[PDB]
């Protein structure tokens, strides 16, 4: 029902069903709000299992998309108002959750946890670090292949050559850690990334410029019960 | 002379370029002048004898009179603020002051051969920049002064390098680390150049004078690296 109501409050044109794969990686598909109904929520929306890597073969395509209402957010950069509901997949008529479904395993395991009686809830604070580039290029094919990076921030463009002139101030190599700005170009943009973090249900703690030159940067968030920290990672 | 002479003009015929530079670049190896040397009278080798590998107790006093005034020598036989960029402490720079038939850390080698015909010594800190004239005259007259005066060699050393060792912090005679300390050494250790008559004051000023002005341009001009780790400062 919060979710009905958050369909008018913020006017919602689409609602992006989000997953993951095996590898780890968020999926999606979108159906127009109006496609949101009383079934939807009991008996989710049917989709091609064999599409995706590493599951349903030749014979068993056909899966179930089930919205978890608990984990709906509007997306904050597409044009049109779209609200995300992640989901999970279950084995169709059972209803159960398919073996391979990364986050049926995850919920399994937090069941587990309660079962064994060891504990109640299971908490999990995960720190990823990344990296921001201006370029990335790469390939590979029978004569060679190849990699390159590029960032402003990289030392080796230290002796580059730009269009308004070379500003140089960069973090040297194993140097990122807190020159503040210029050398570190990265703020305006951590705090956006805090910001909009948030606005989807994250909490931040931090956030700061890690150690590689060329753009390694980190933002801390706070832990949470296992299951939902995947989903916020 | 002629060597040189014949190494810049085939190069130069043949469209490359050559430099008998020290340290041409940084992370590969410099370029020494090893010499070679020993004593003779009415065609005997007064290097041979049944002292340490082969040697004569005139050899060693040799020794002793190159170590005593190595830095002096130094002013001469690595003249350029590039040769101090060959010698620093690396594991194969002839920097440390003794003397051993197998250590290579020794600036001082004892090459071990057969015939005693062939017995000599082998001072490894020279570079192609010296004056071949003056630096095989400084080398002569510091080993007749260690003759003279008996100075005495002490023990070979024949354990290692610069680099642990470290123990002692391995403080024992060393070549300069600098043009600068070589002059200066060169200014106050002059007497046993000026034996004989074959050094004069004026001679060893004006050489002196000649150097510190190419000294003064390298202290004085910024260095590209010093950019790097002091631009952003």
């Amino acid at each position: 029902e919060h979710v009905l109501t958050m369909l008018n409050e913020h006017e919602v044109k689409f609602v992006d069903l989000r997953f993951t794969d095996t590898k780890g990686k968020e999926q999606h598909v979108t159906i127009p709000a109006h496609q949101v109904n009383a079934e939807f929520f009991e008996e989710g929306k049917m989709f091609d299992g064999s599409s995706i890597g590493g599951w349903k073969g030749i014979n068993e395509s056909d899966m179930v998309l089930m919205p978890d209402a608990s984990t709906a957010v509007i997306d904050p950069f597409f044009a049109d108002s779209t609200l995300i509901i992640r989901c999970d997949i279950l084995e169709p008529g059972t209803l159960q959750g398919y073996d391979r479904d990364p986050r049926s395993i995850a919920k399994r395991a937090e069941d587990y946890l309660r079962a064994t009686g060891i504990a109640d809830t299971v908490l999990f604070g995960p720190e990823p670090e990344f990296f921001l580039f201006d370029d990335i290029r790469f390939g590979a094919s029978i004569s060679g292949s190849h990699v390159a990076i590029d960032d402003i921030e990289g030392a080796w463009n230290s002796s580059t050559k730009y269009e308004g002139g070379n500003k140089g101030h960069r973090p040297g190599v194993k140097g990122g850690y807190f020159p503040v700005p210029p050398v570190d170009s990265a703020q305006d943009i951590r705090s956006e990334m805090c910001l909009v973090m948030e606005q989807m249900g994250l909490v931040v703690e931090a956030h700061h410029h890690e150690v590689a030159t060329a753009g390694q940067n980190e933002v801390a968030t706070r832990f949470n019960t296992m299951t939902k920290k995947a989903d916020e990672i | 002379q002629i060597y040189k002479y014949v190494v810049h003009n085939v190069a130069h015929r043949f469209g490359k370029t050559a430099t008998f530079m020290p340290k041409p670049m940084f992370g590969d190896n410099g370029s020494g002048m090893h010499c070679h040397m020993s004593l003779a009278k009415n065609g005997t080798n007064l290097f041979s004898g049944d002292k340490y590998a082969g040697l004569s107790e005139q050899a060693l006093y040799y020794i002793g009179g190159v170590i005593k005034h190595a830095k002096a020598i130094n002013a001469l036989a690595n003249p350029t603020t590039n040769s101090y960029k060959r010698l620093v402490p690396g594991y194969e720079a002839p920097v440390m002051l003794a003397y051993s038939a197998r250590n290579r850390s020794a600036s001082i080698r004892i090459p071990v051969v057969a015939s005693p015909k062939a017995r000599r010594i082998e001072v490894r800190f020279p570079d192609p920049a010296a004056n071949p004239y003056l630096c095989f005259a400084a080398l002569l007259m510091a080993g007749l002064d260690g003759i003279k005066n008996k100075i005495h060699p002490g023990e070979p050393m024949d354990k290692n390098l610069y680099d642990l060792p470290p123990e002692e912090a391995k403080e024992i005679p060393q070549v300069a680390g600098s043009l600068e300390e070589a002059l200066n050494a060169l200014d106050l250790d002059r007497e046993f150049l000026k034996a004989g008559g074959v050094f004069t004051d004026e001679a060893i000023d004006a050489y002196i004078a000649l150097r510190r002005e190419e000294d003064d341009r390298v202290r004085m001009t910024p260095h590209p690296v010093e950019f790097e780790l002091y631009y952003s400062v």
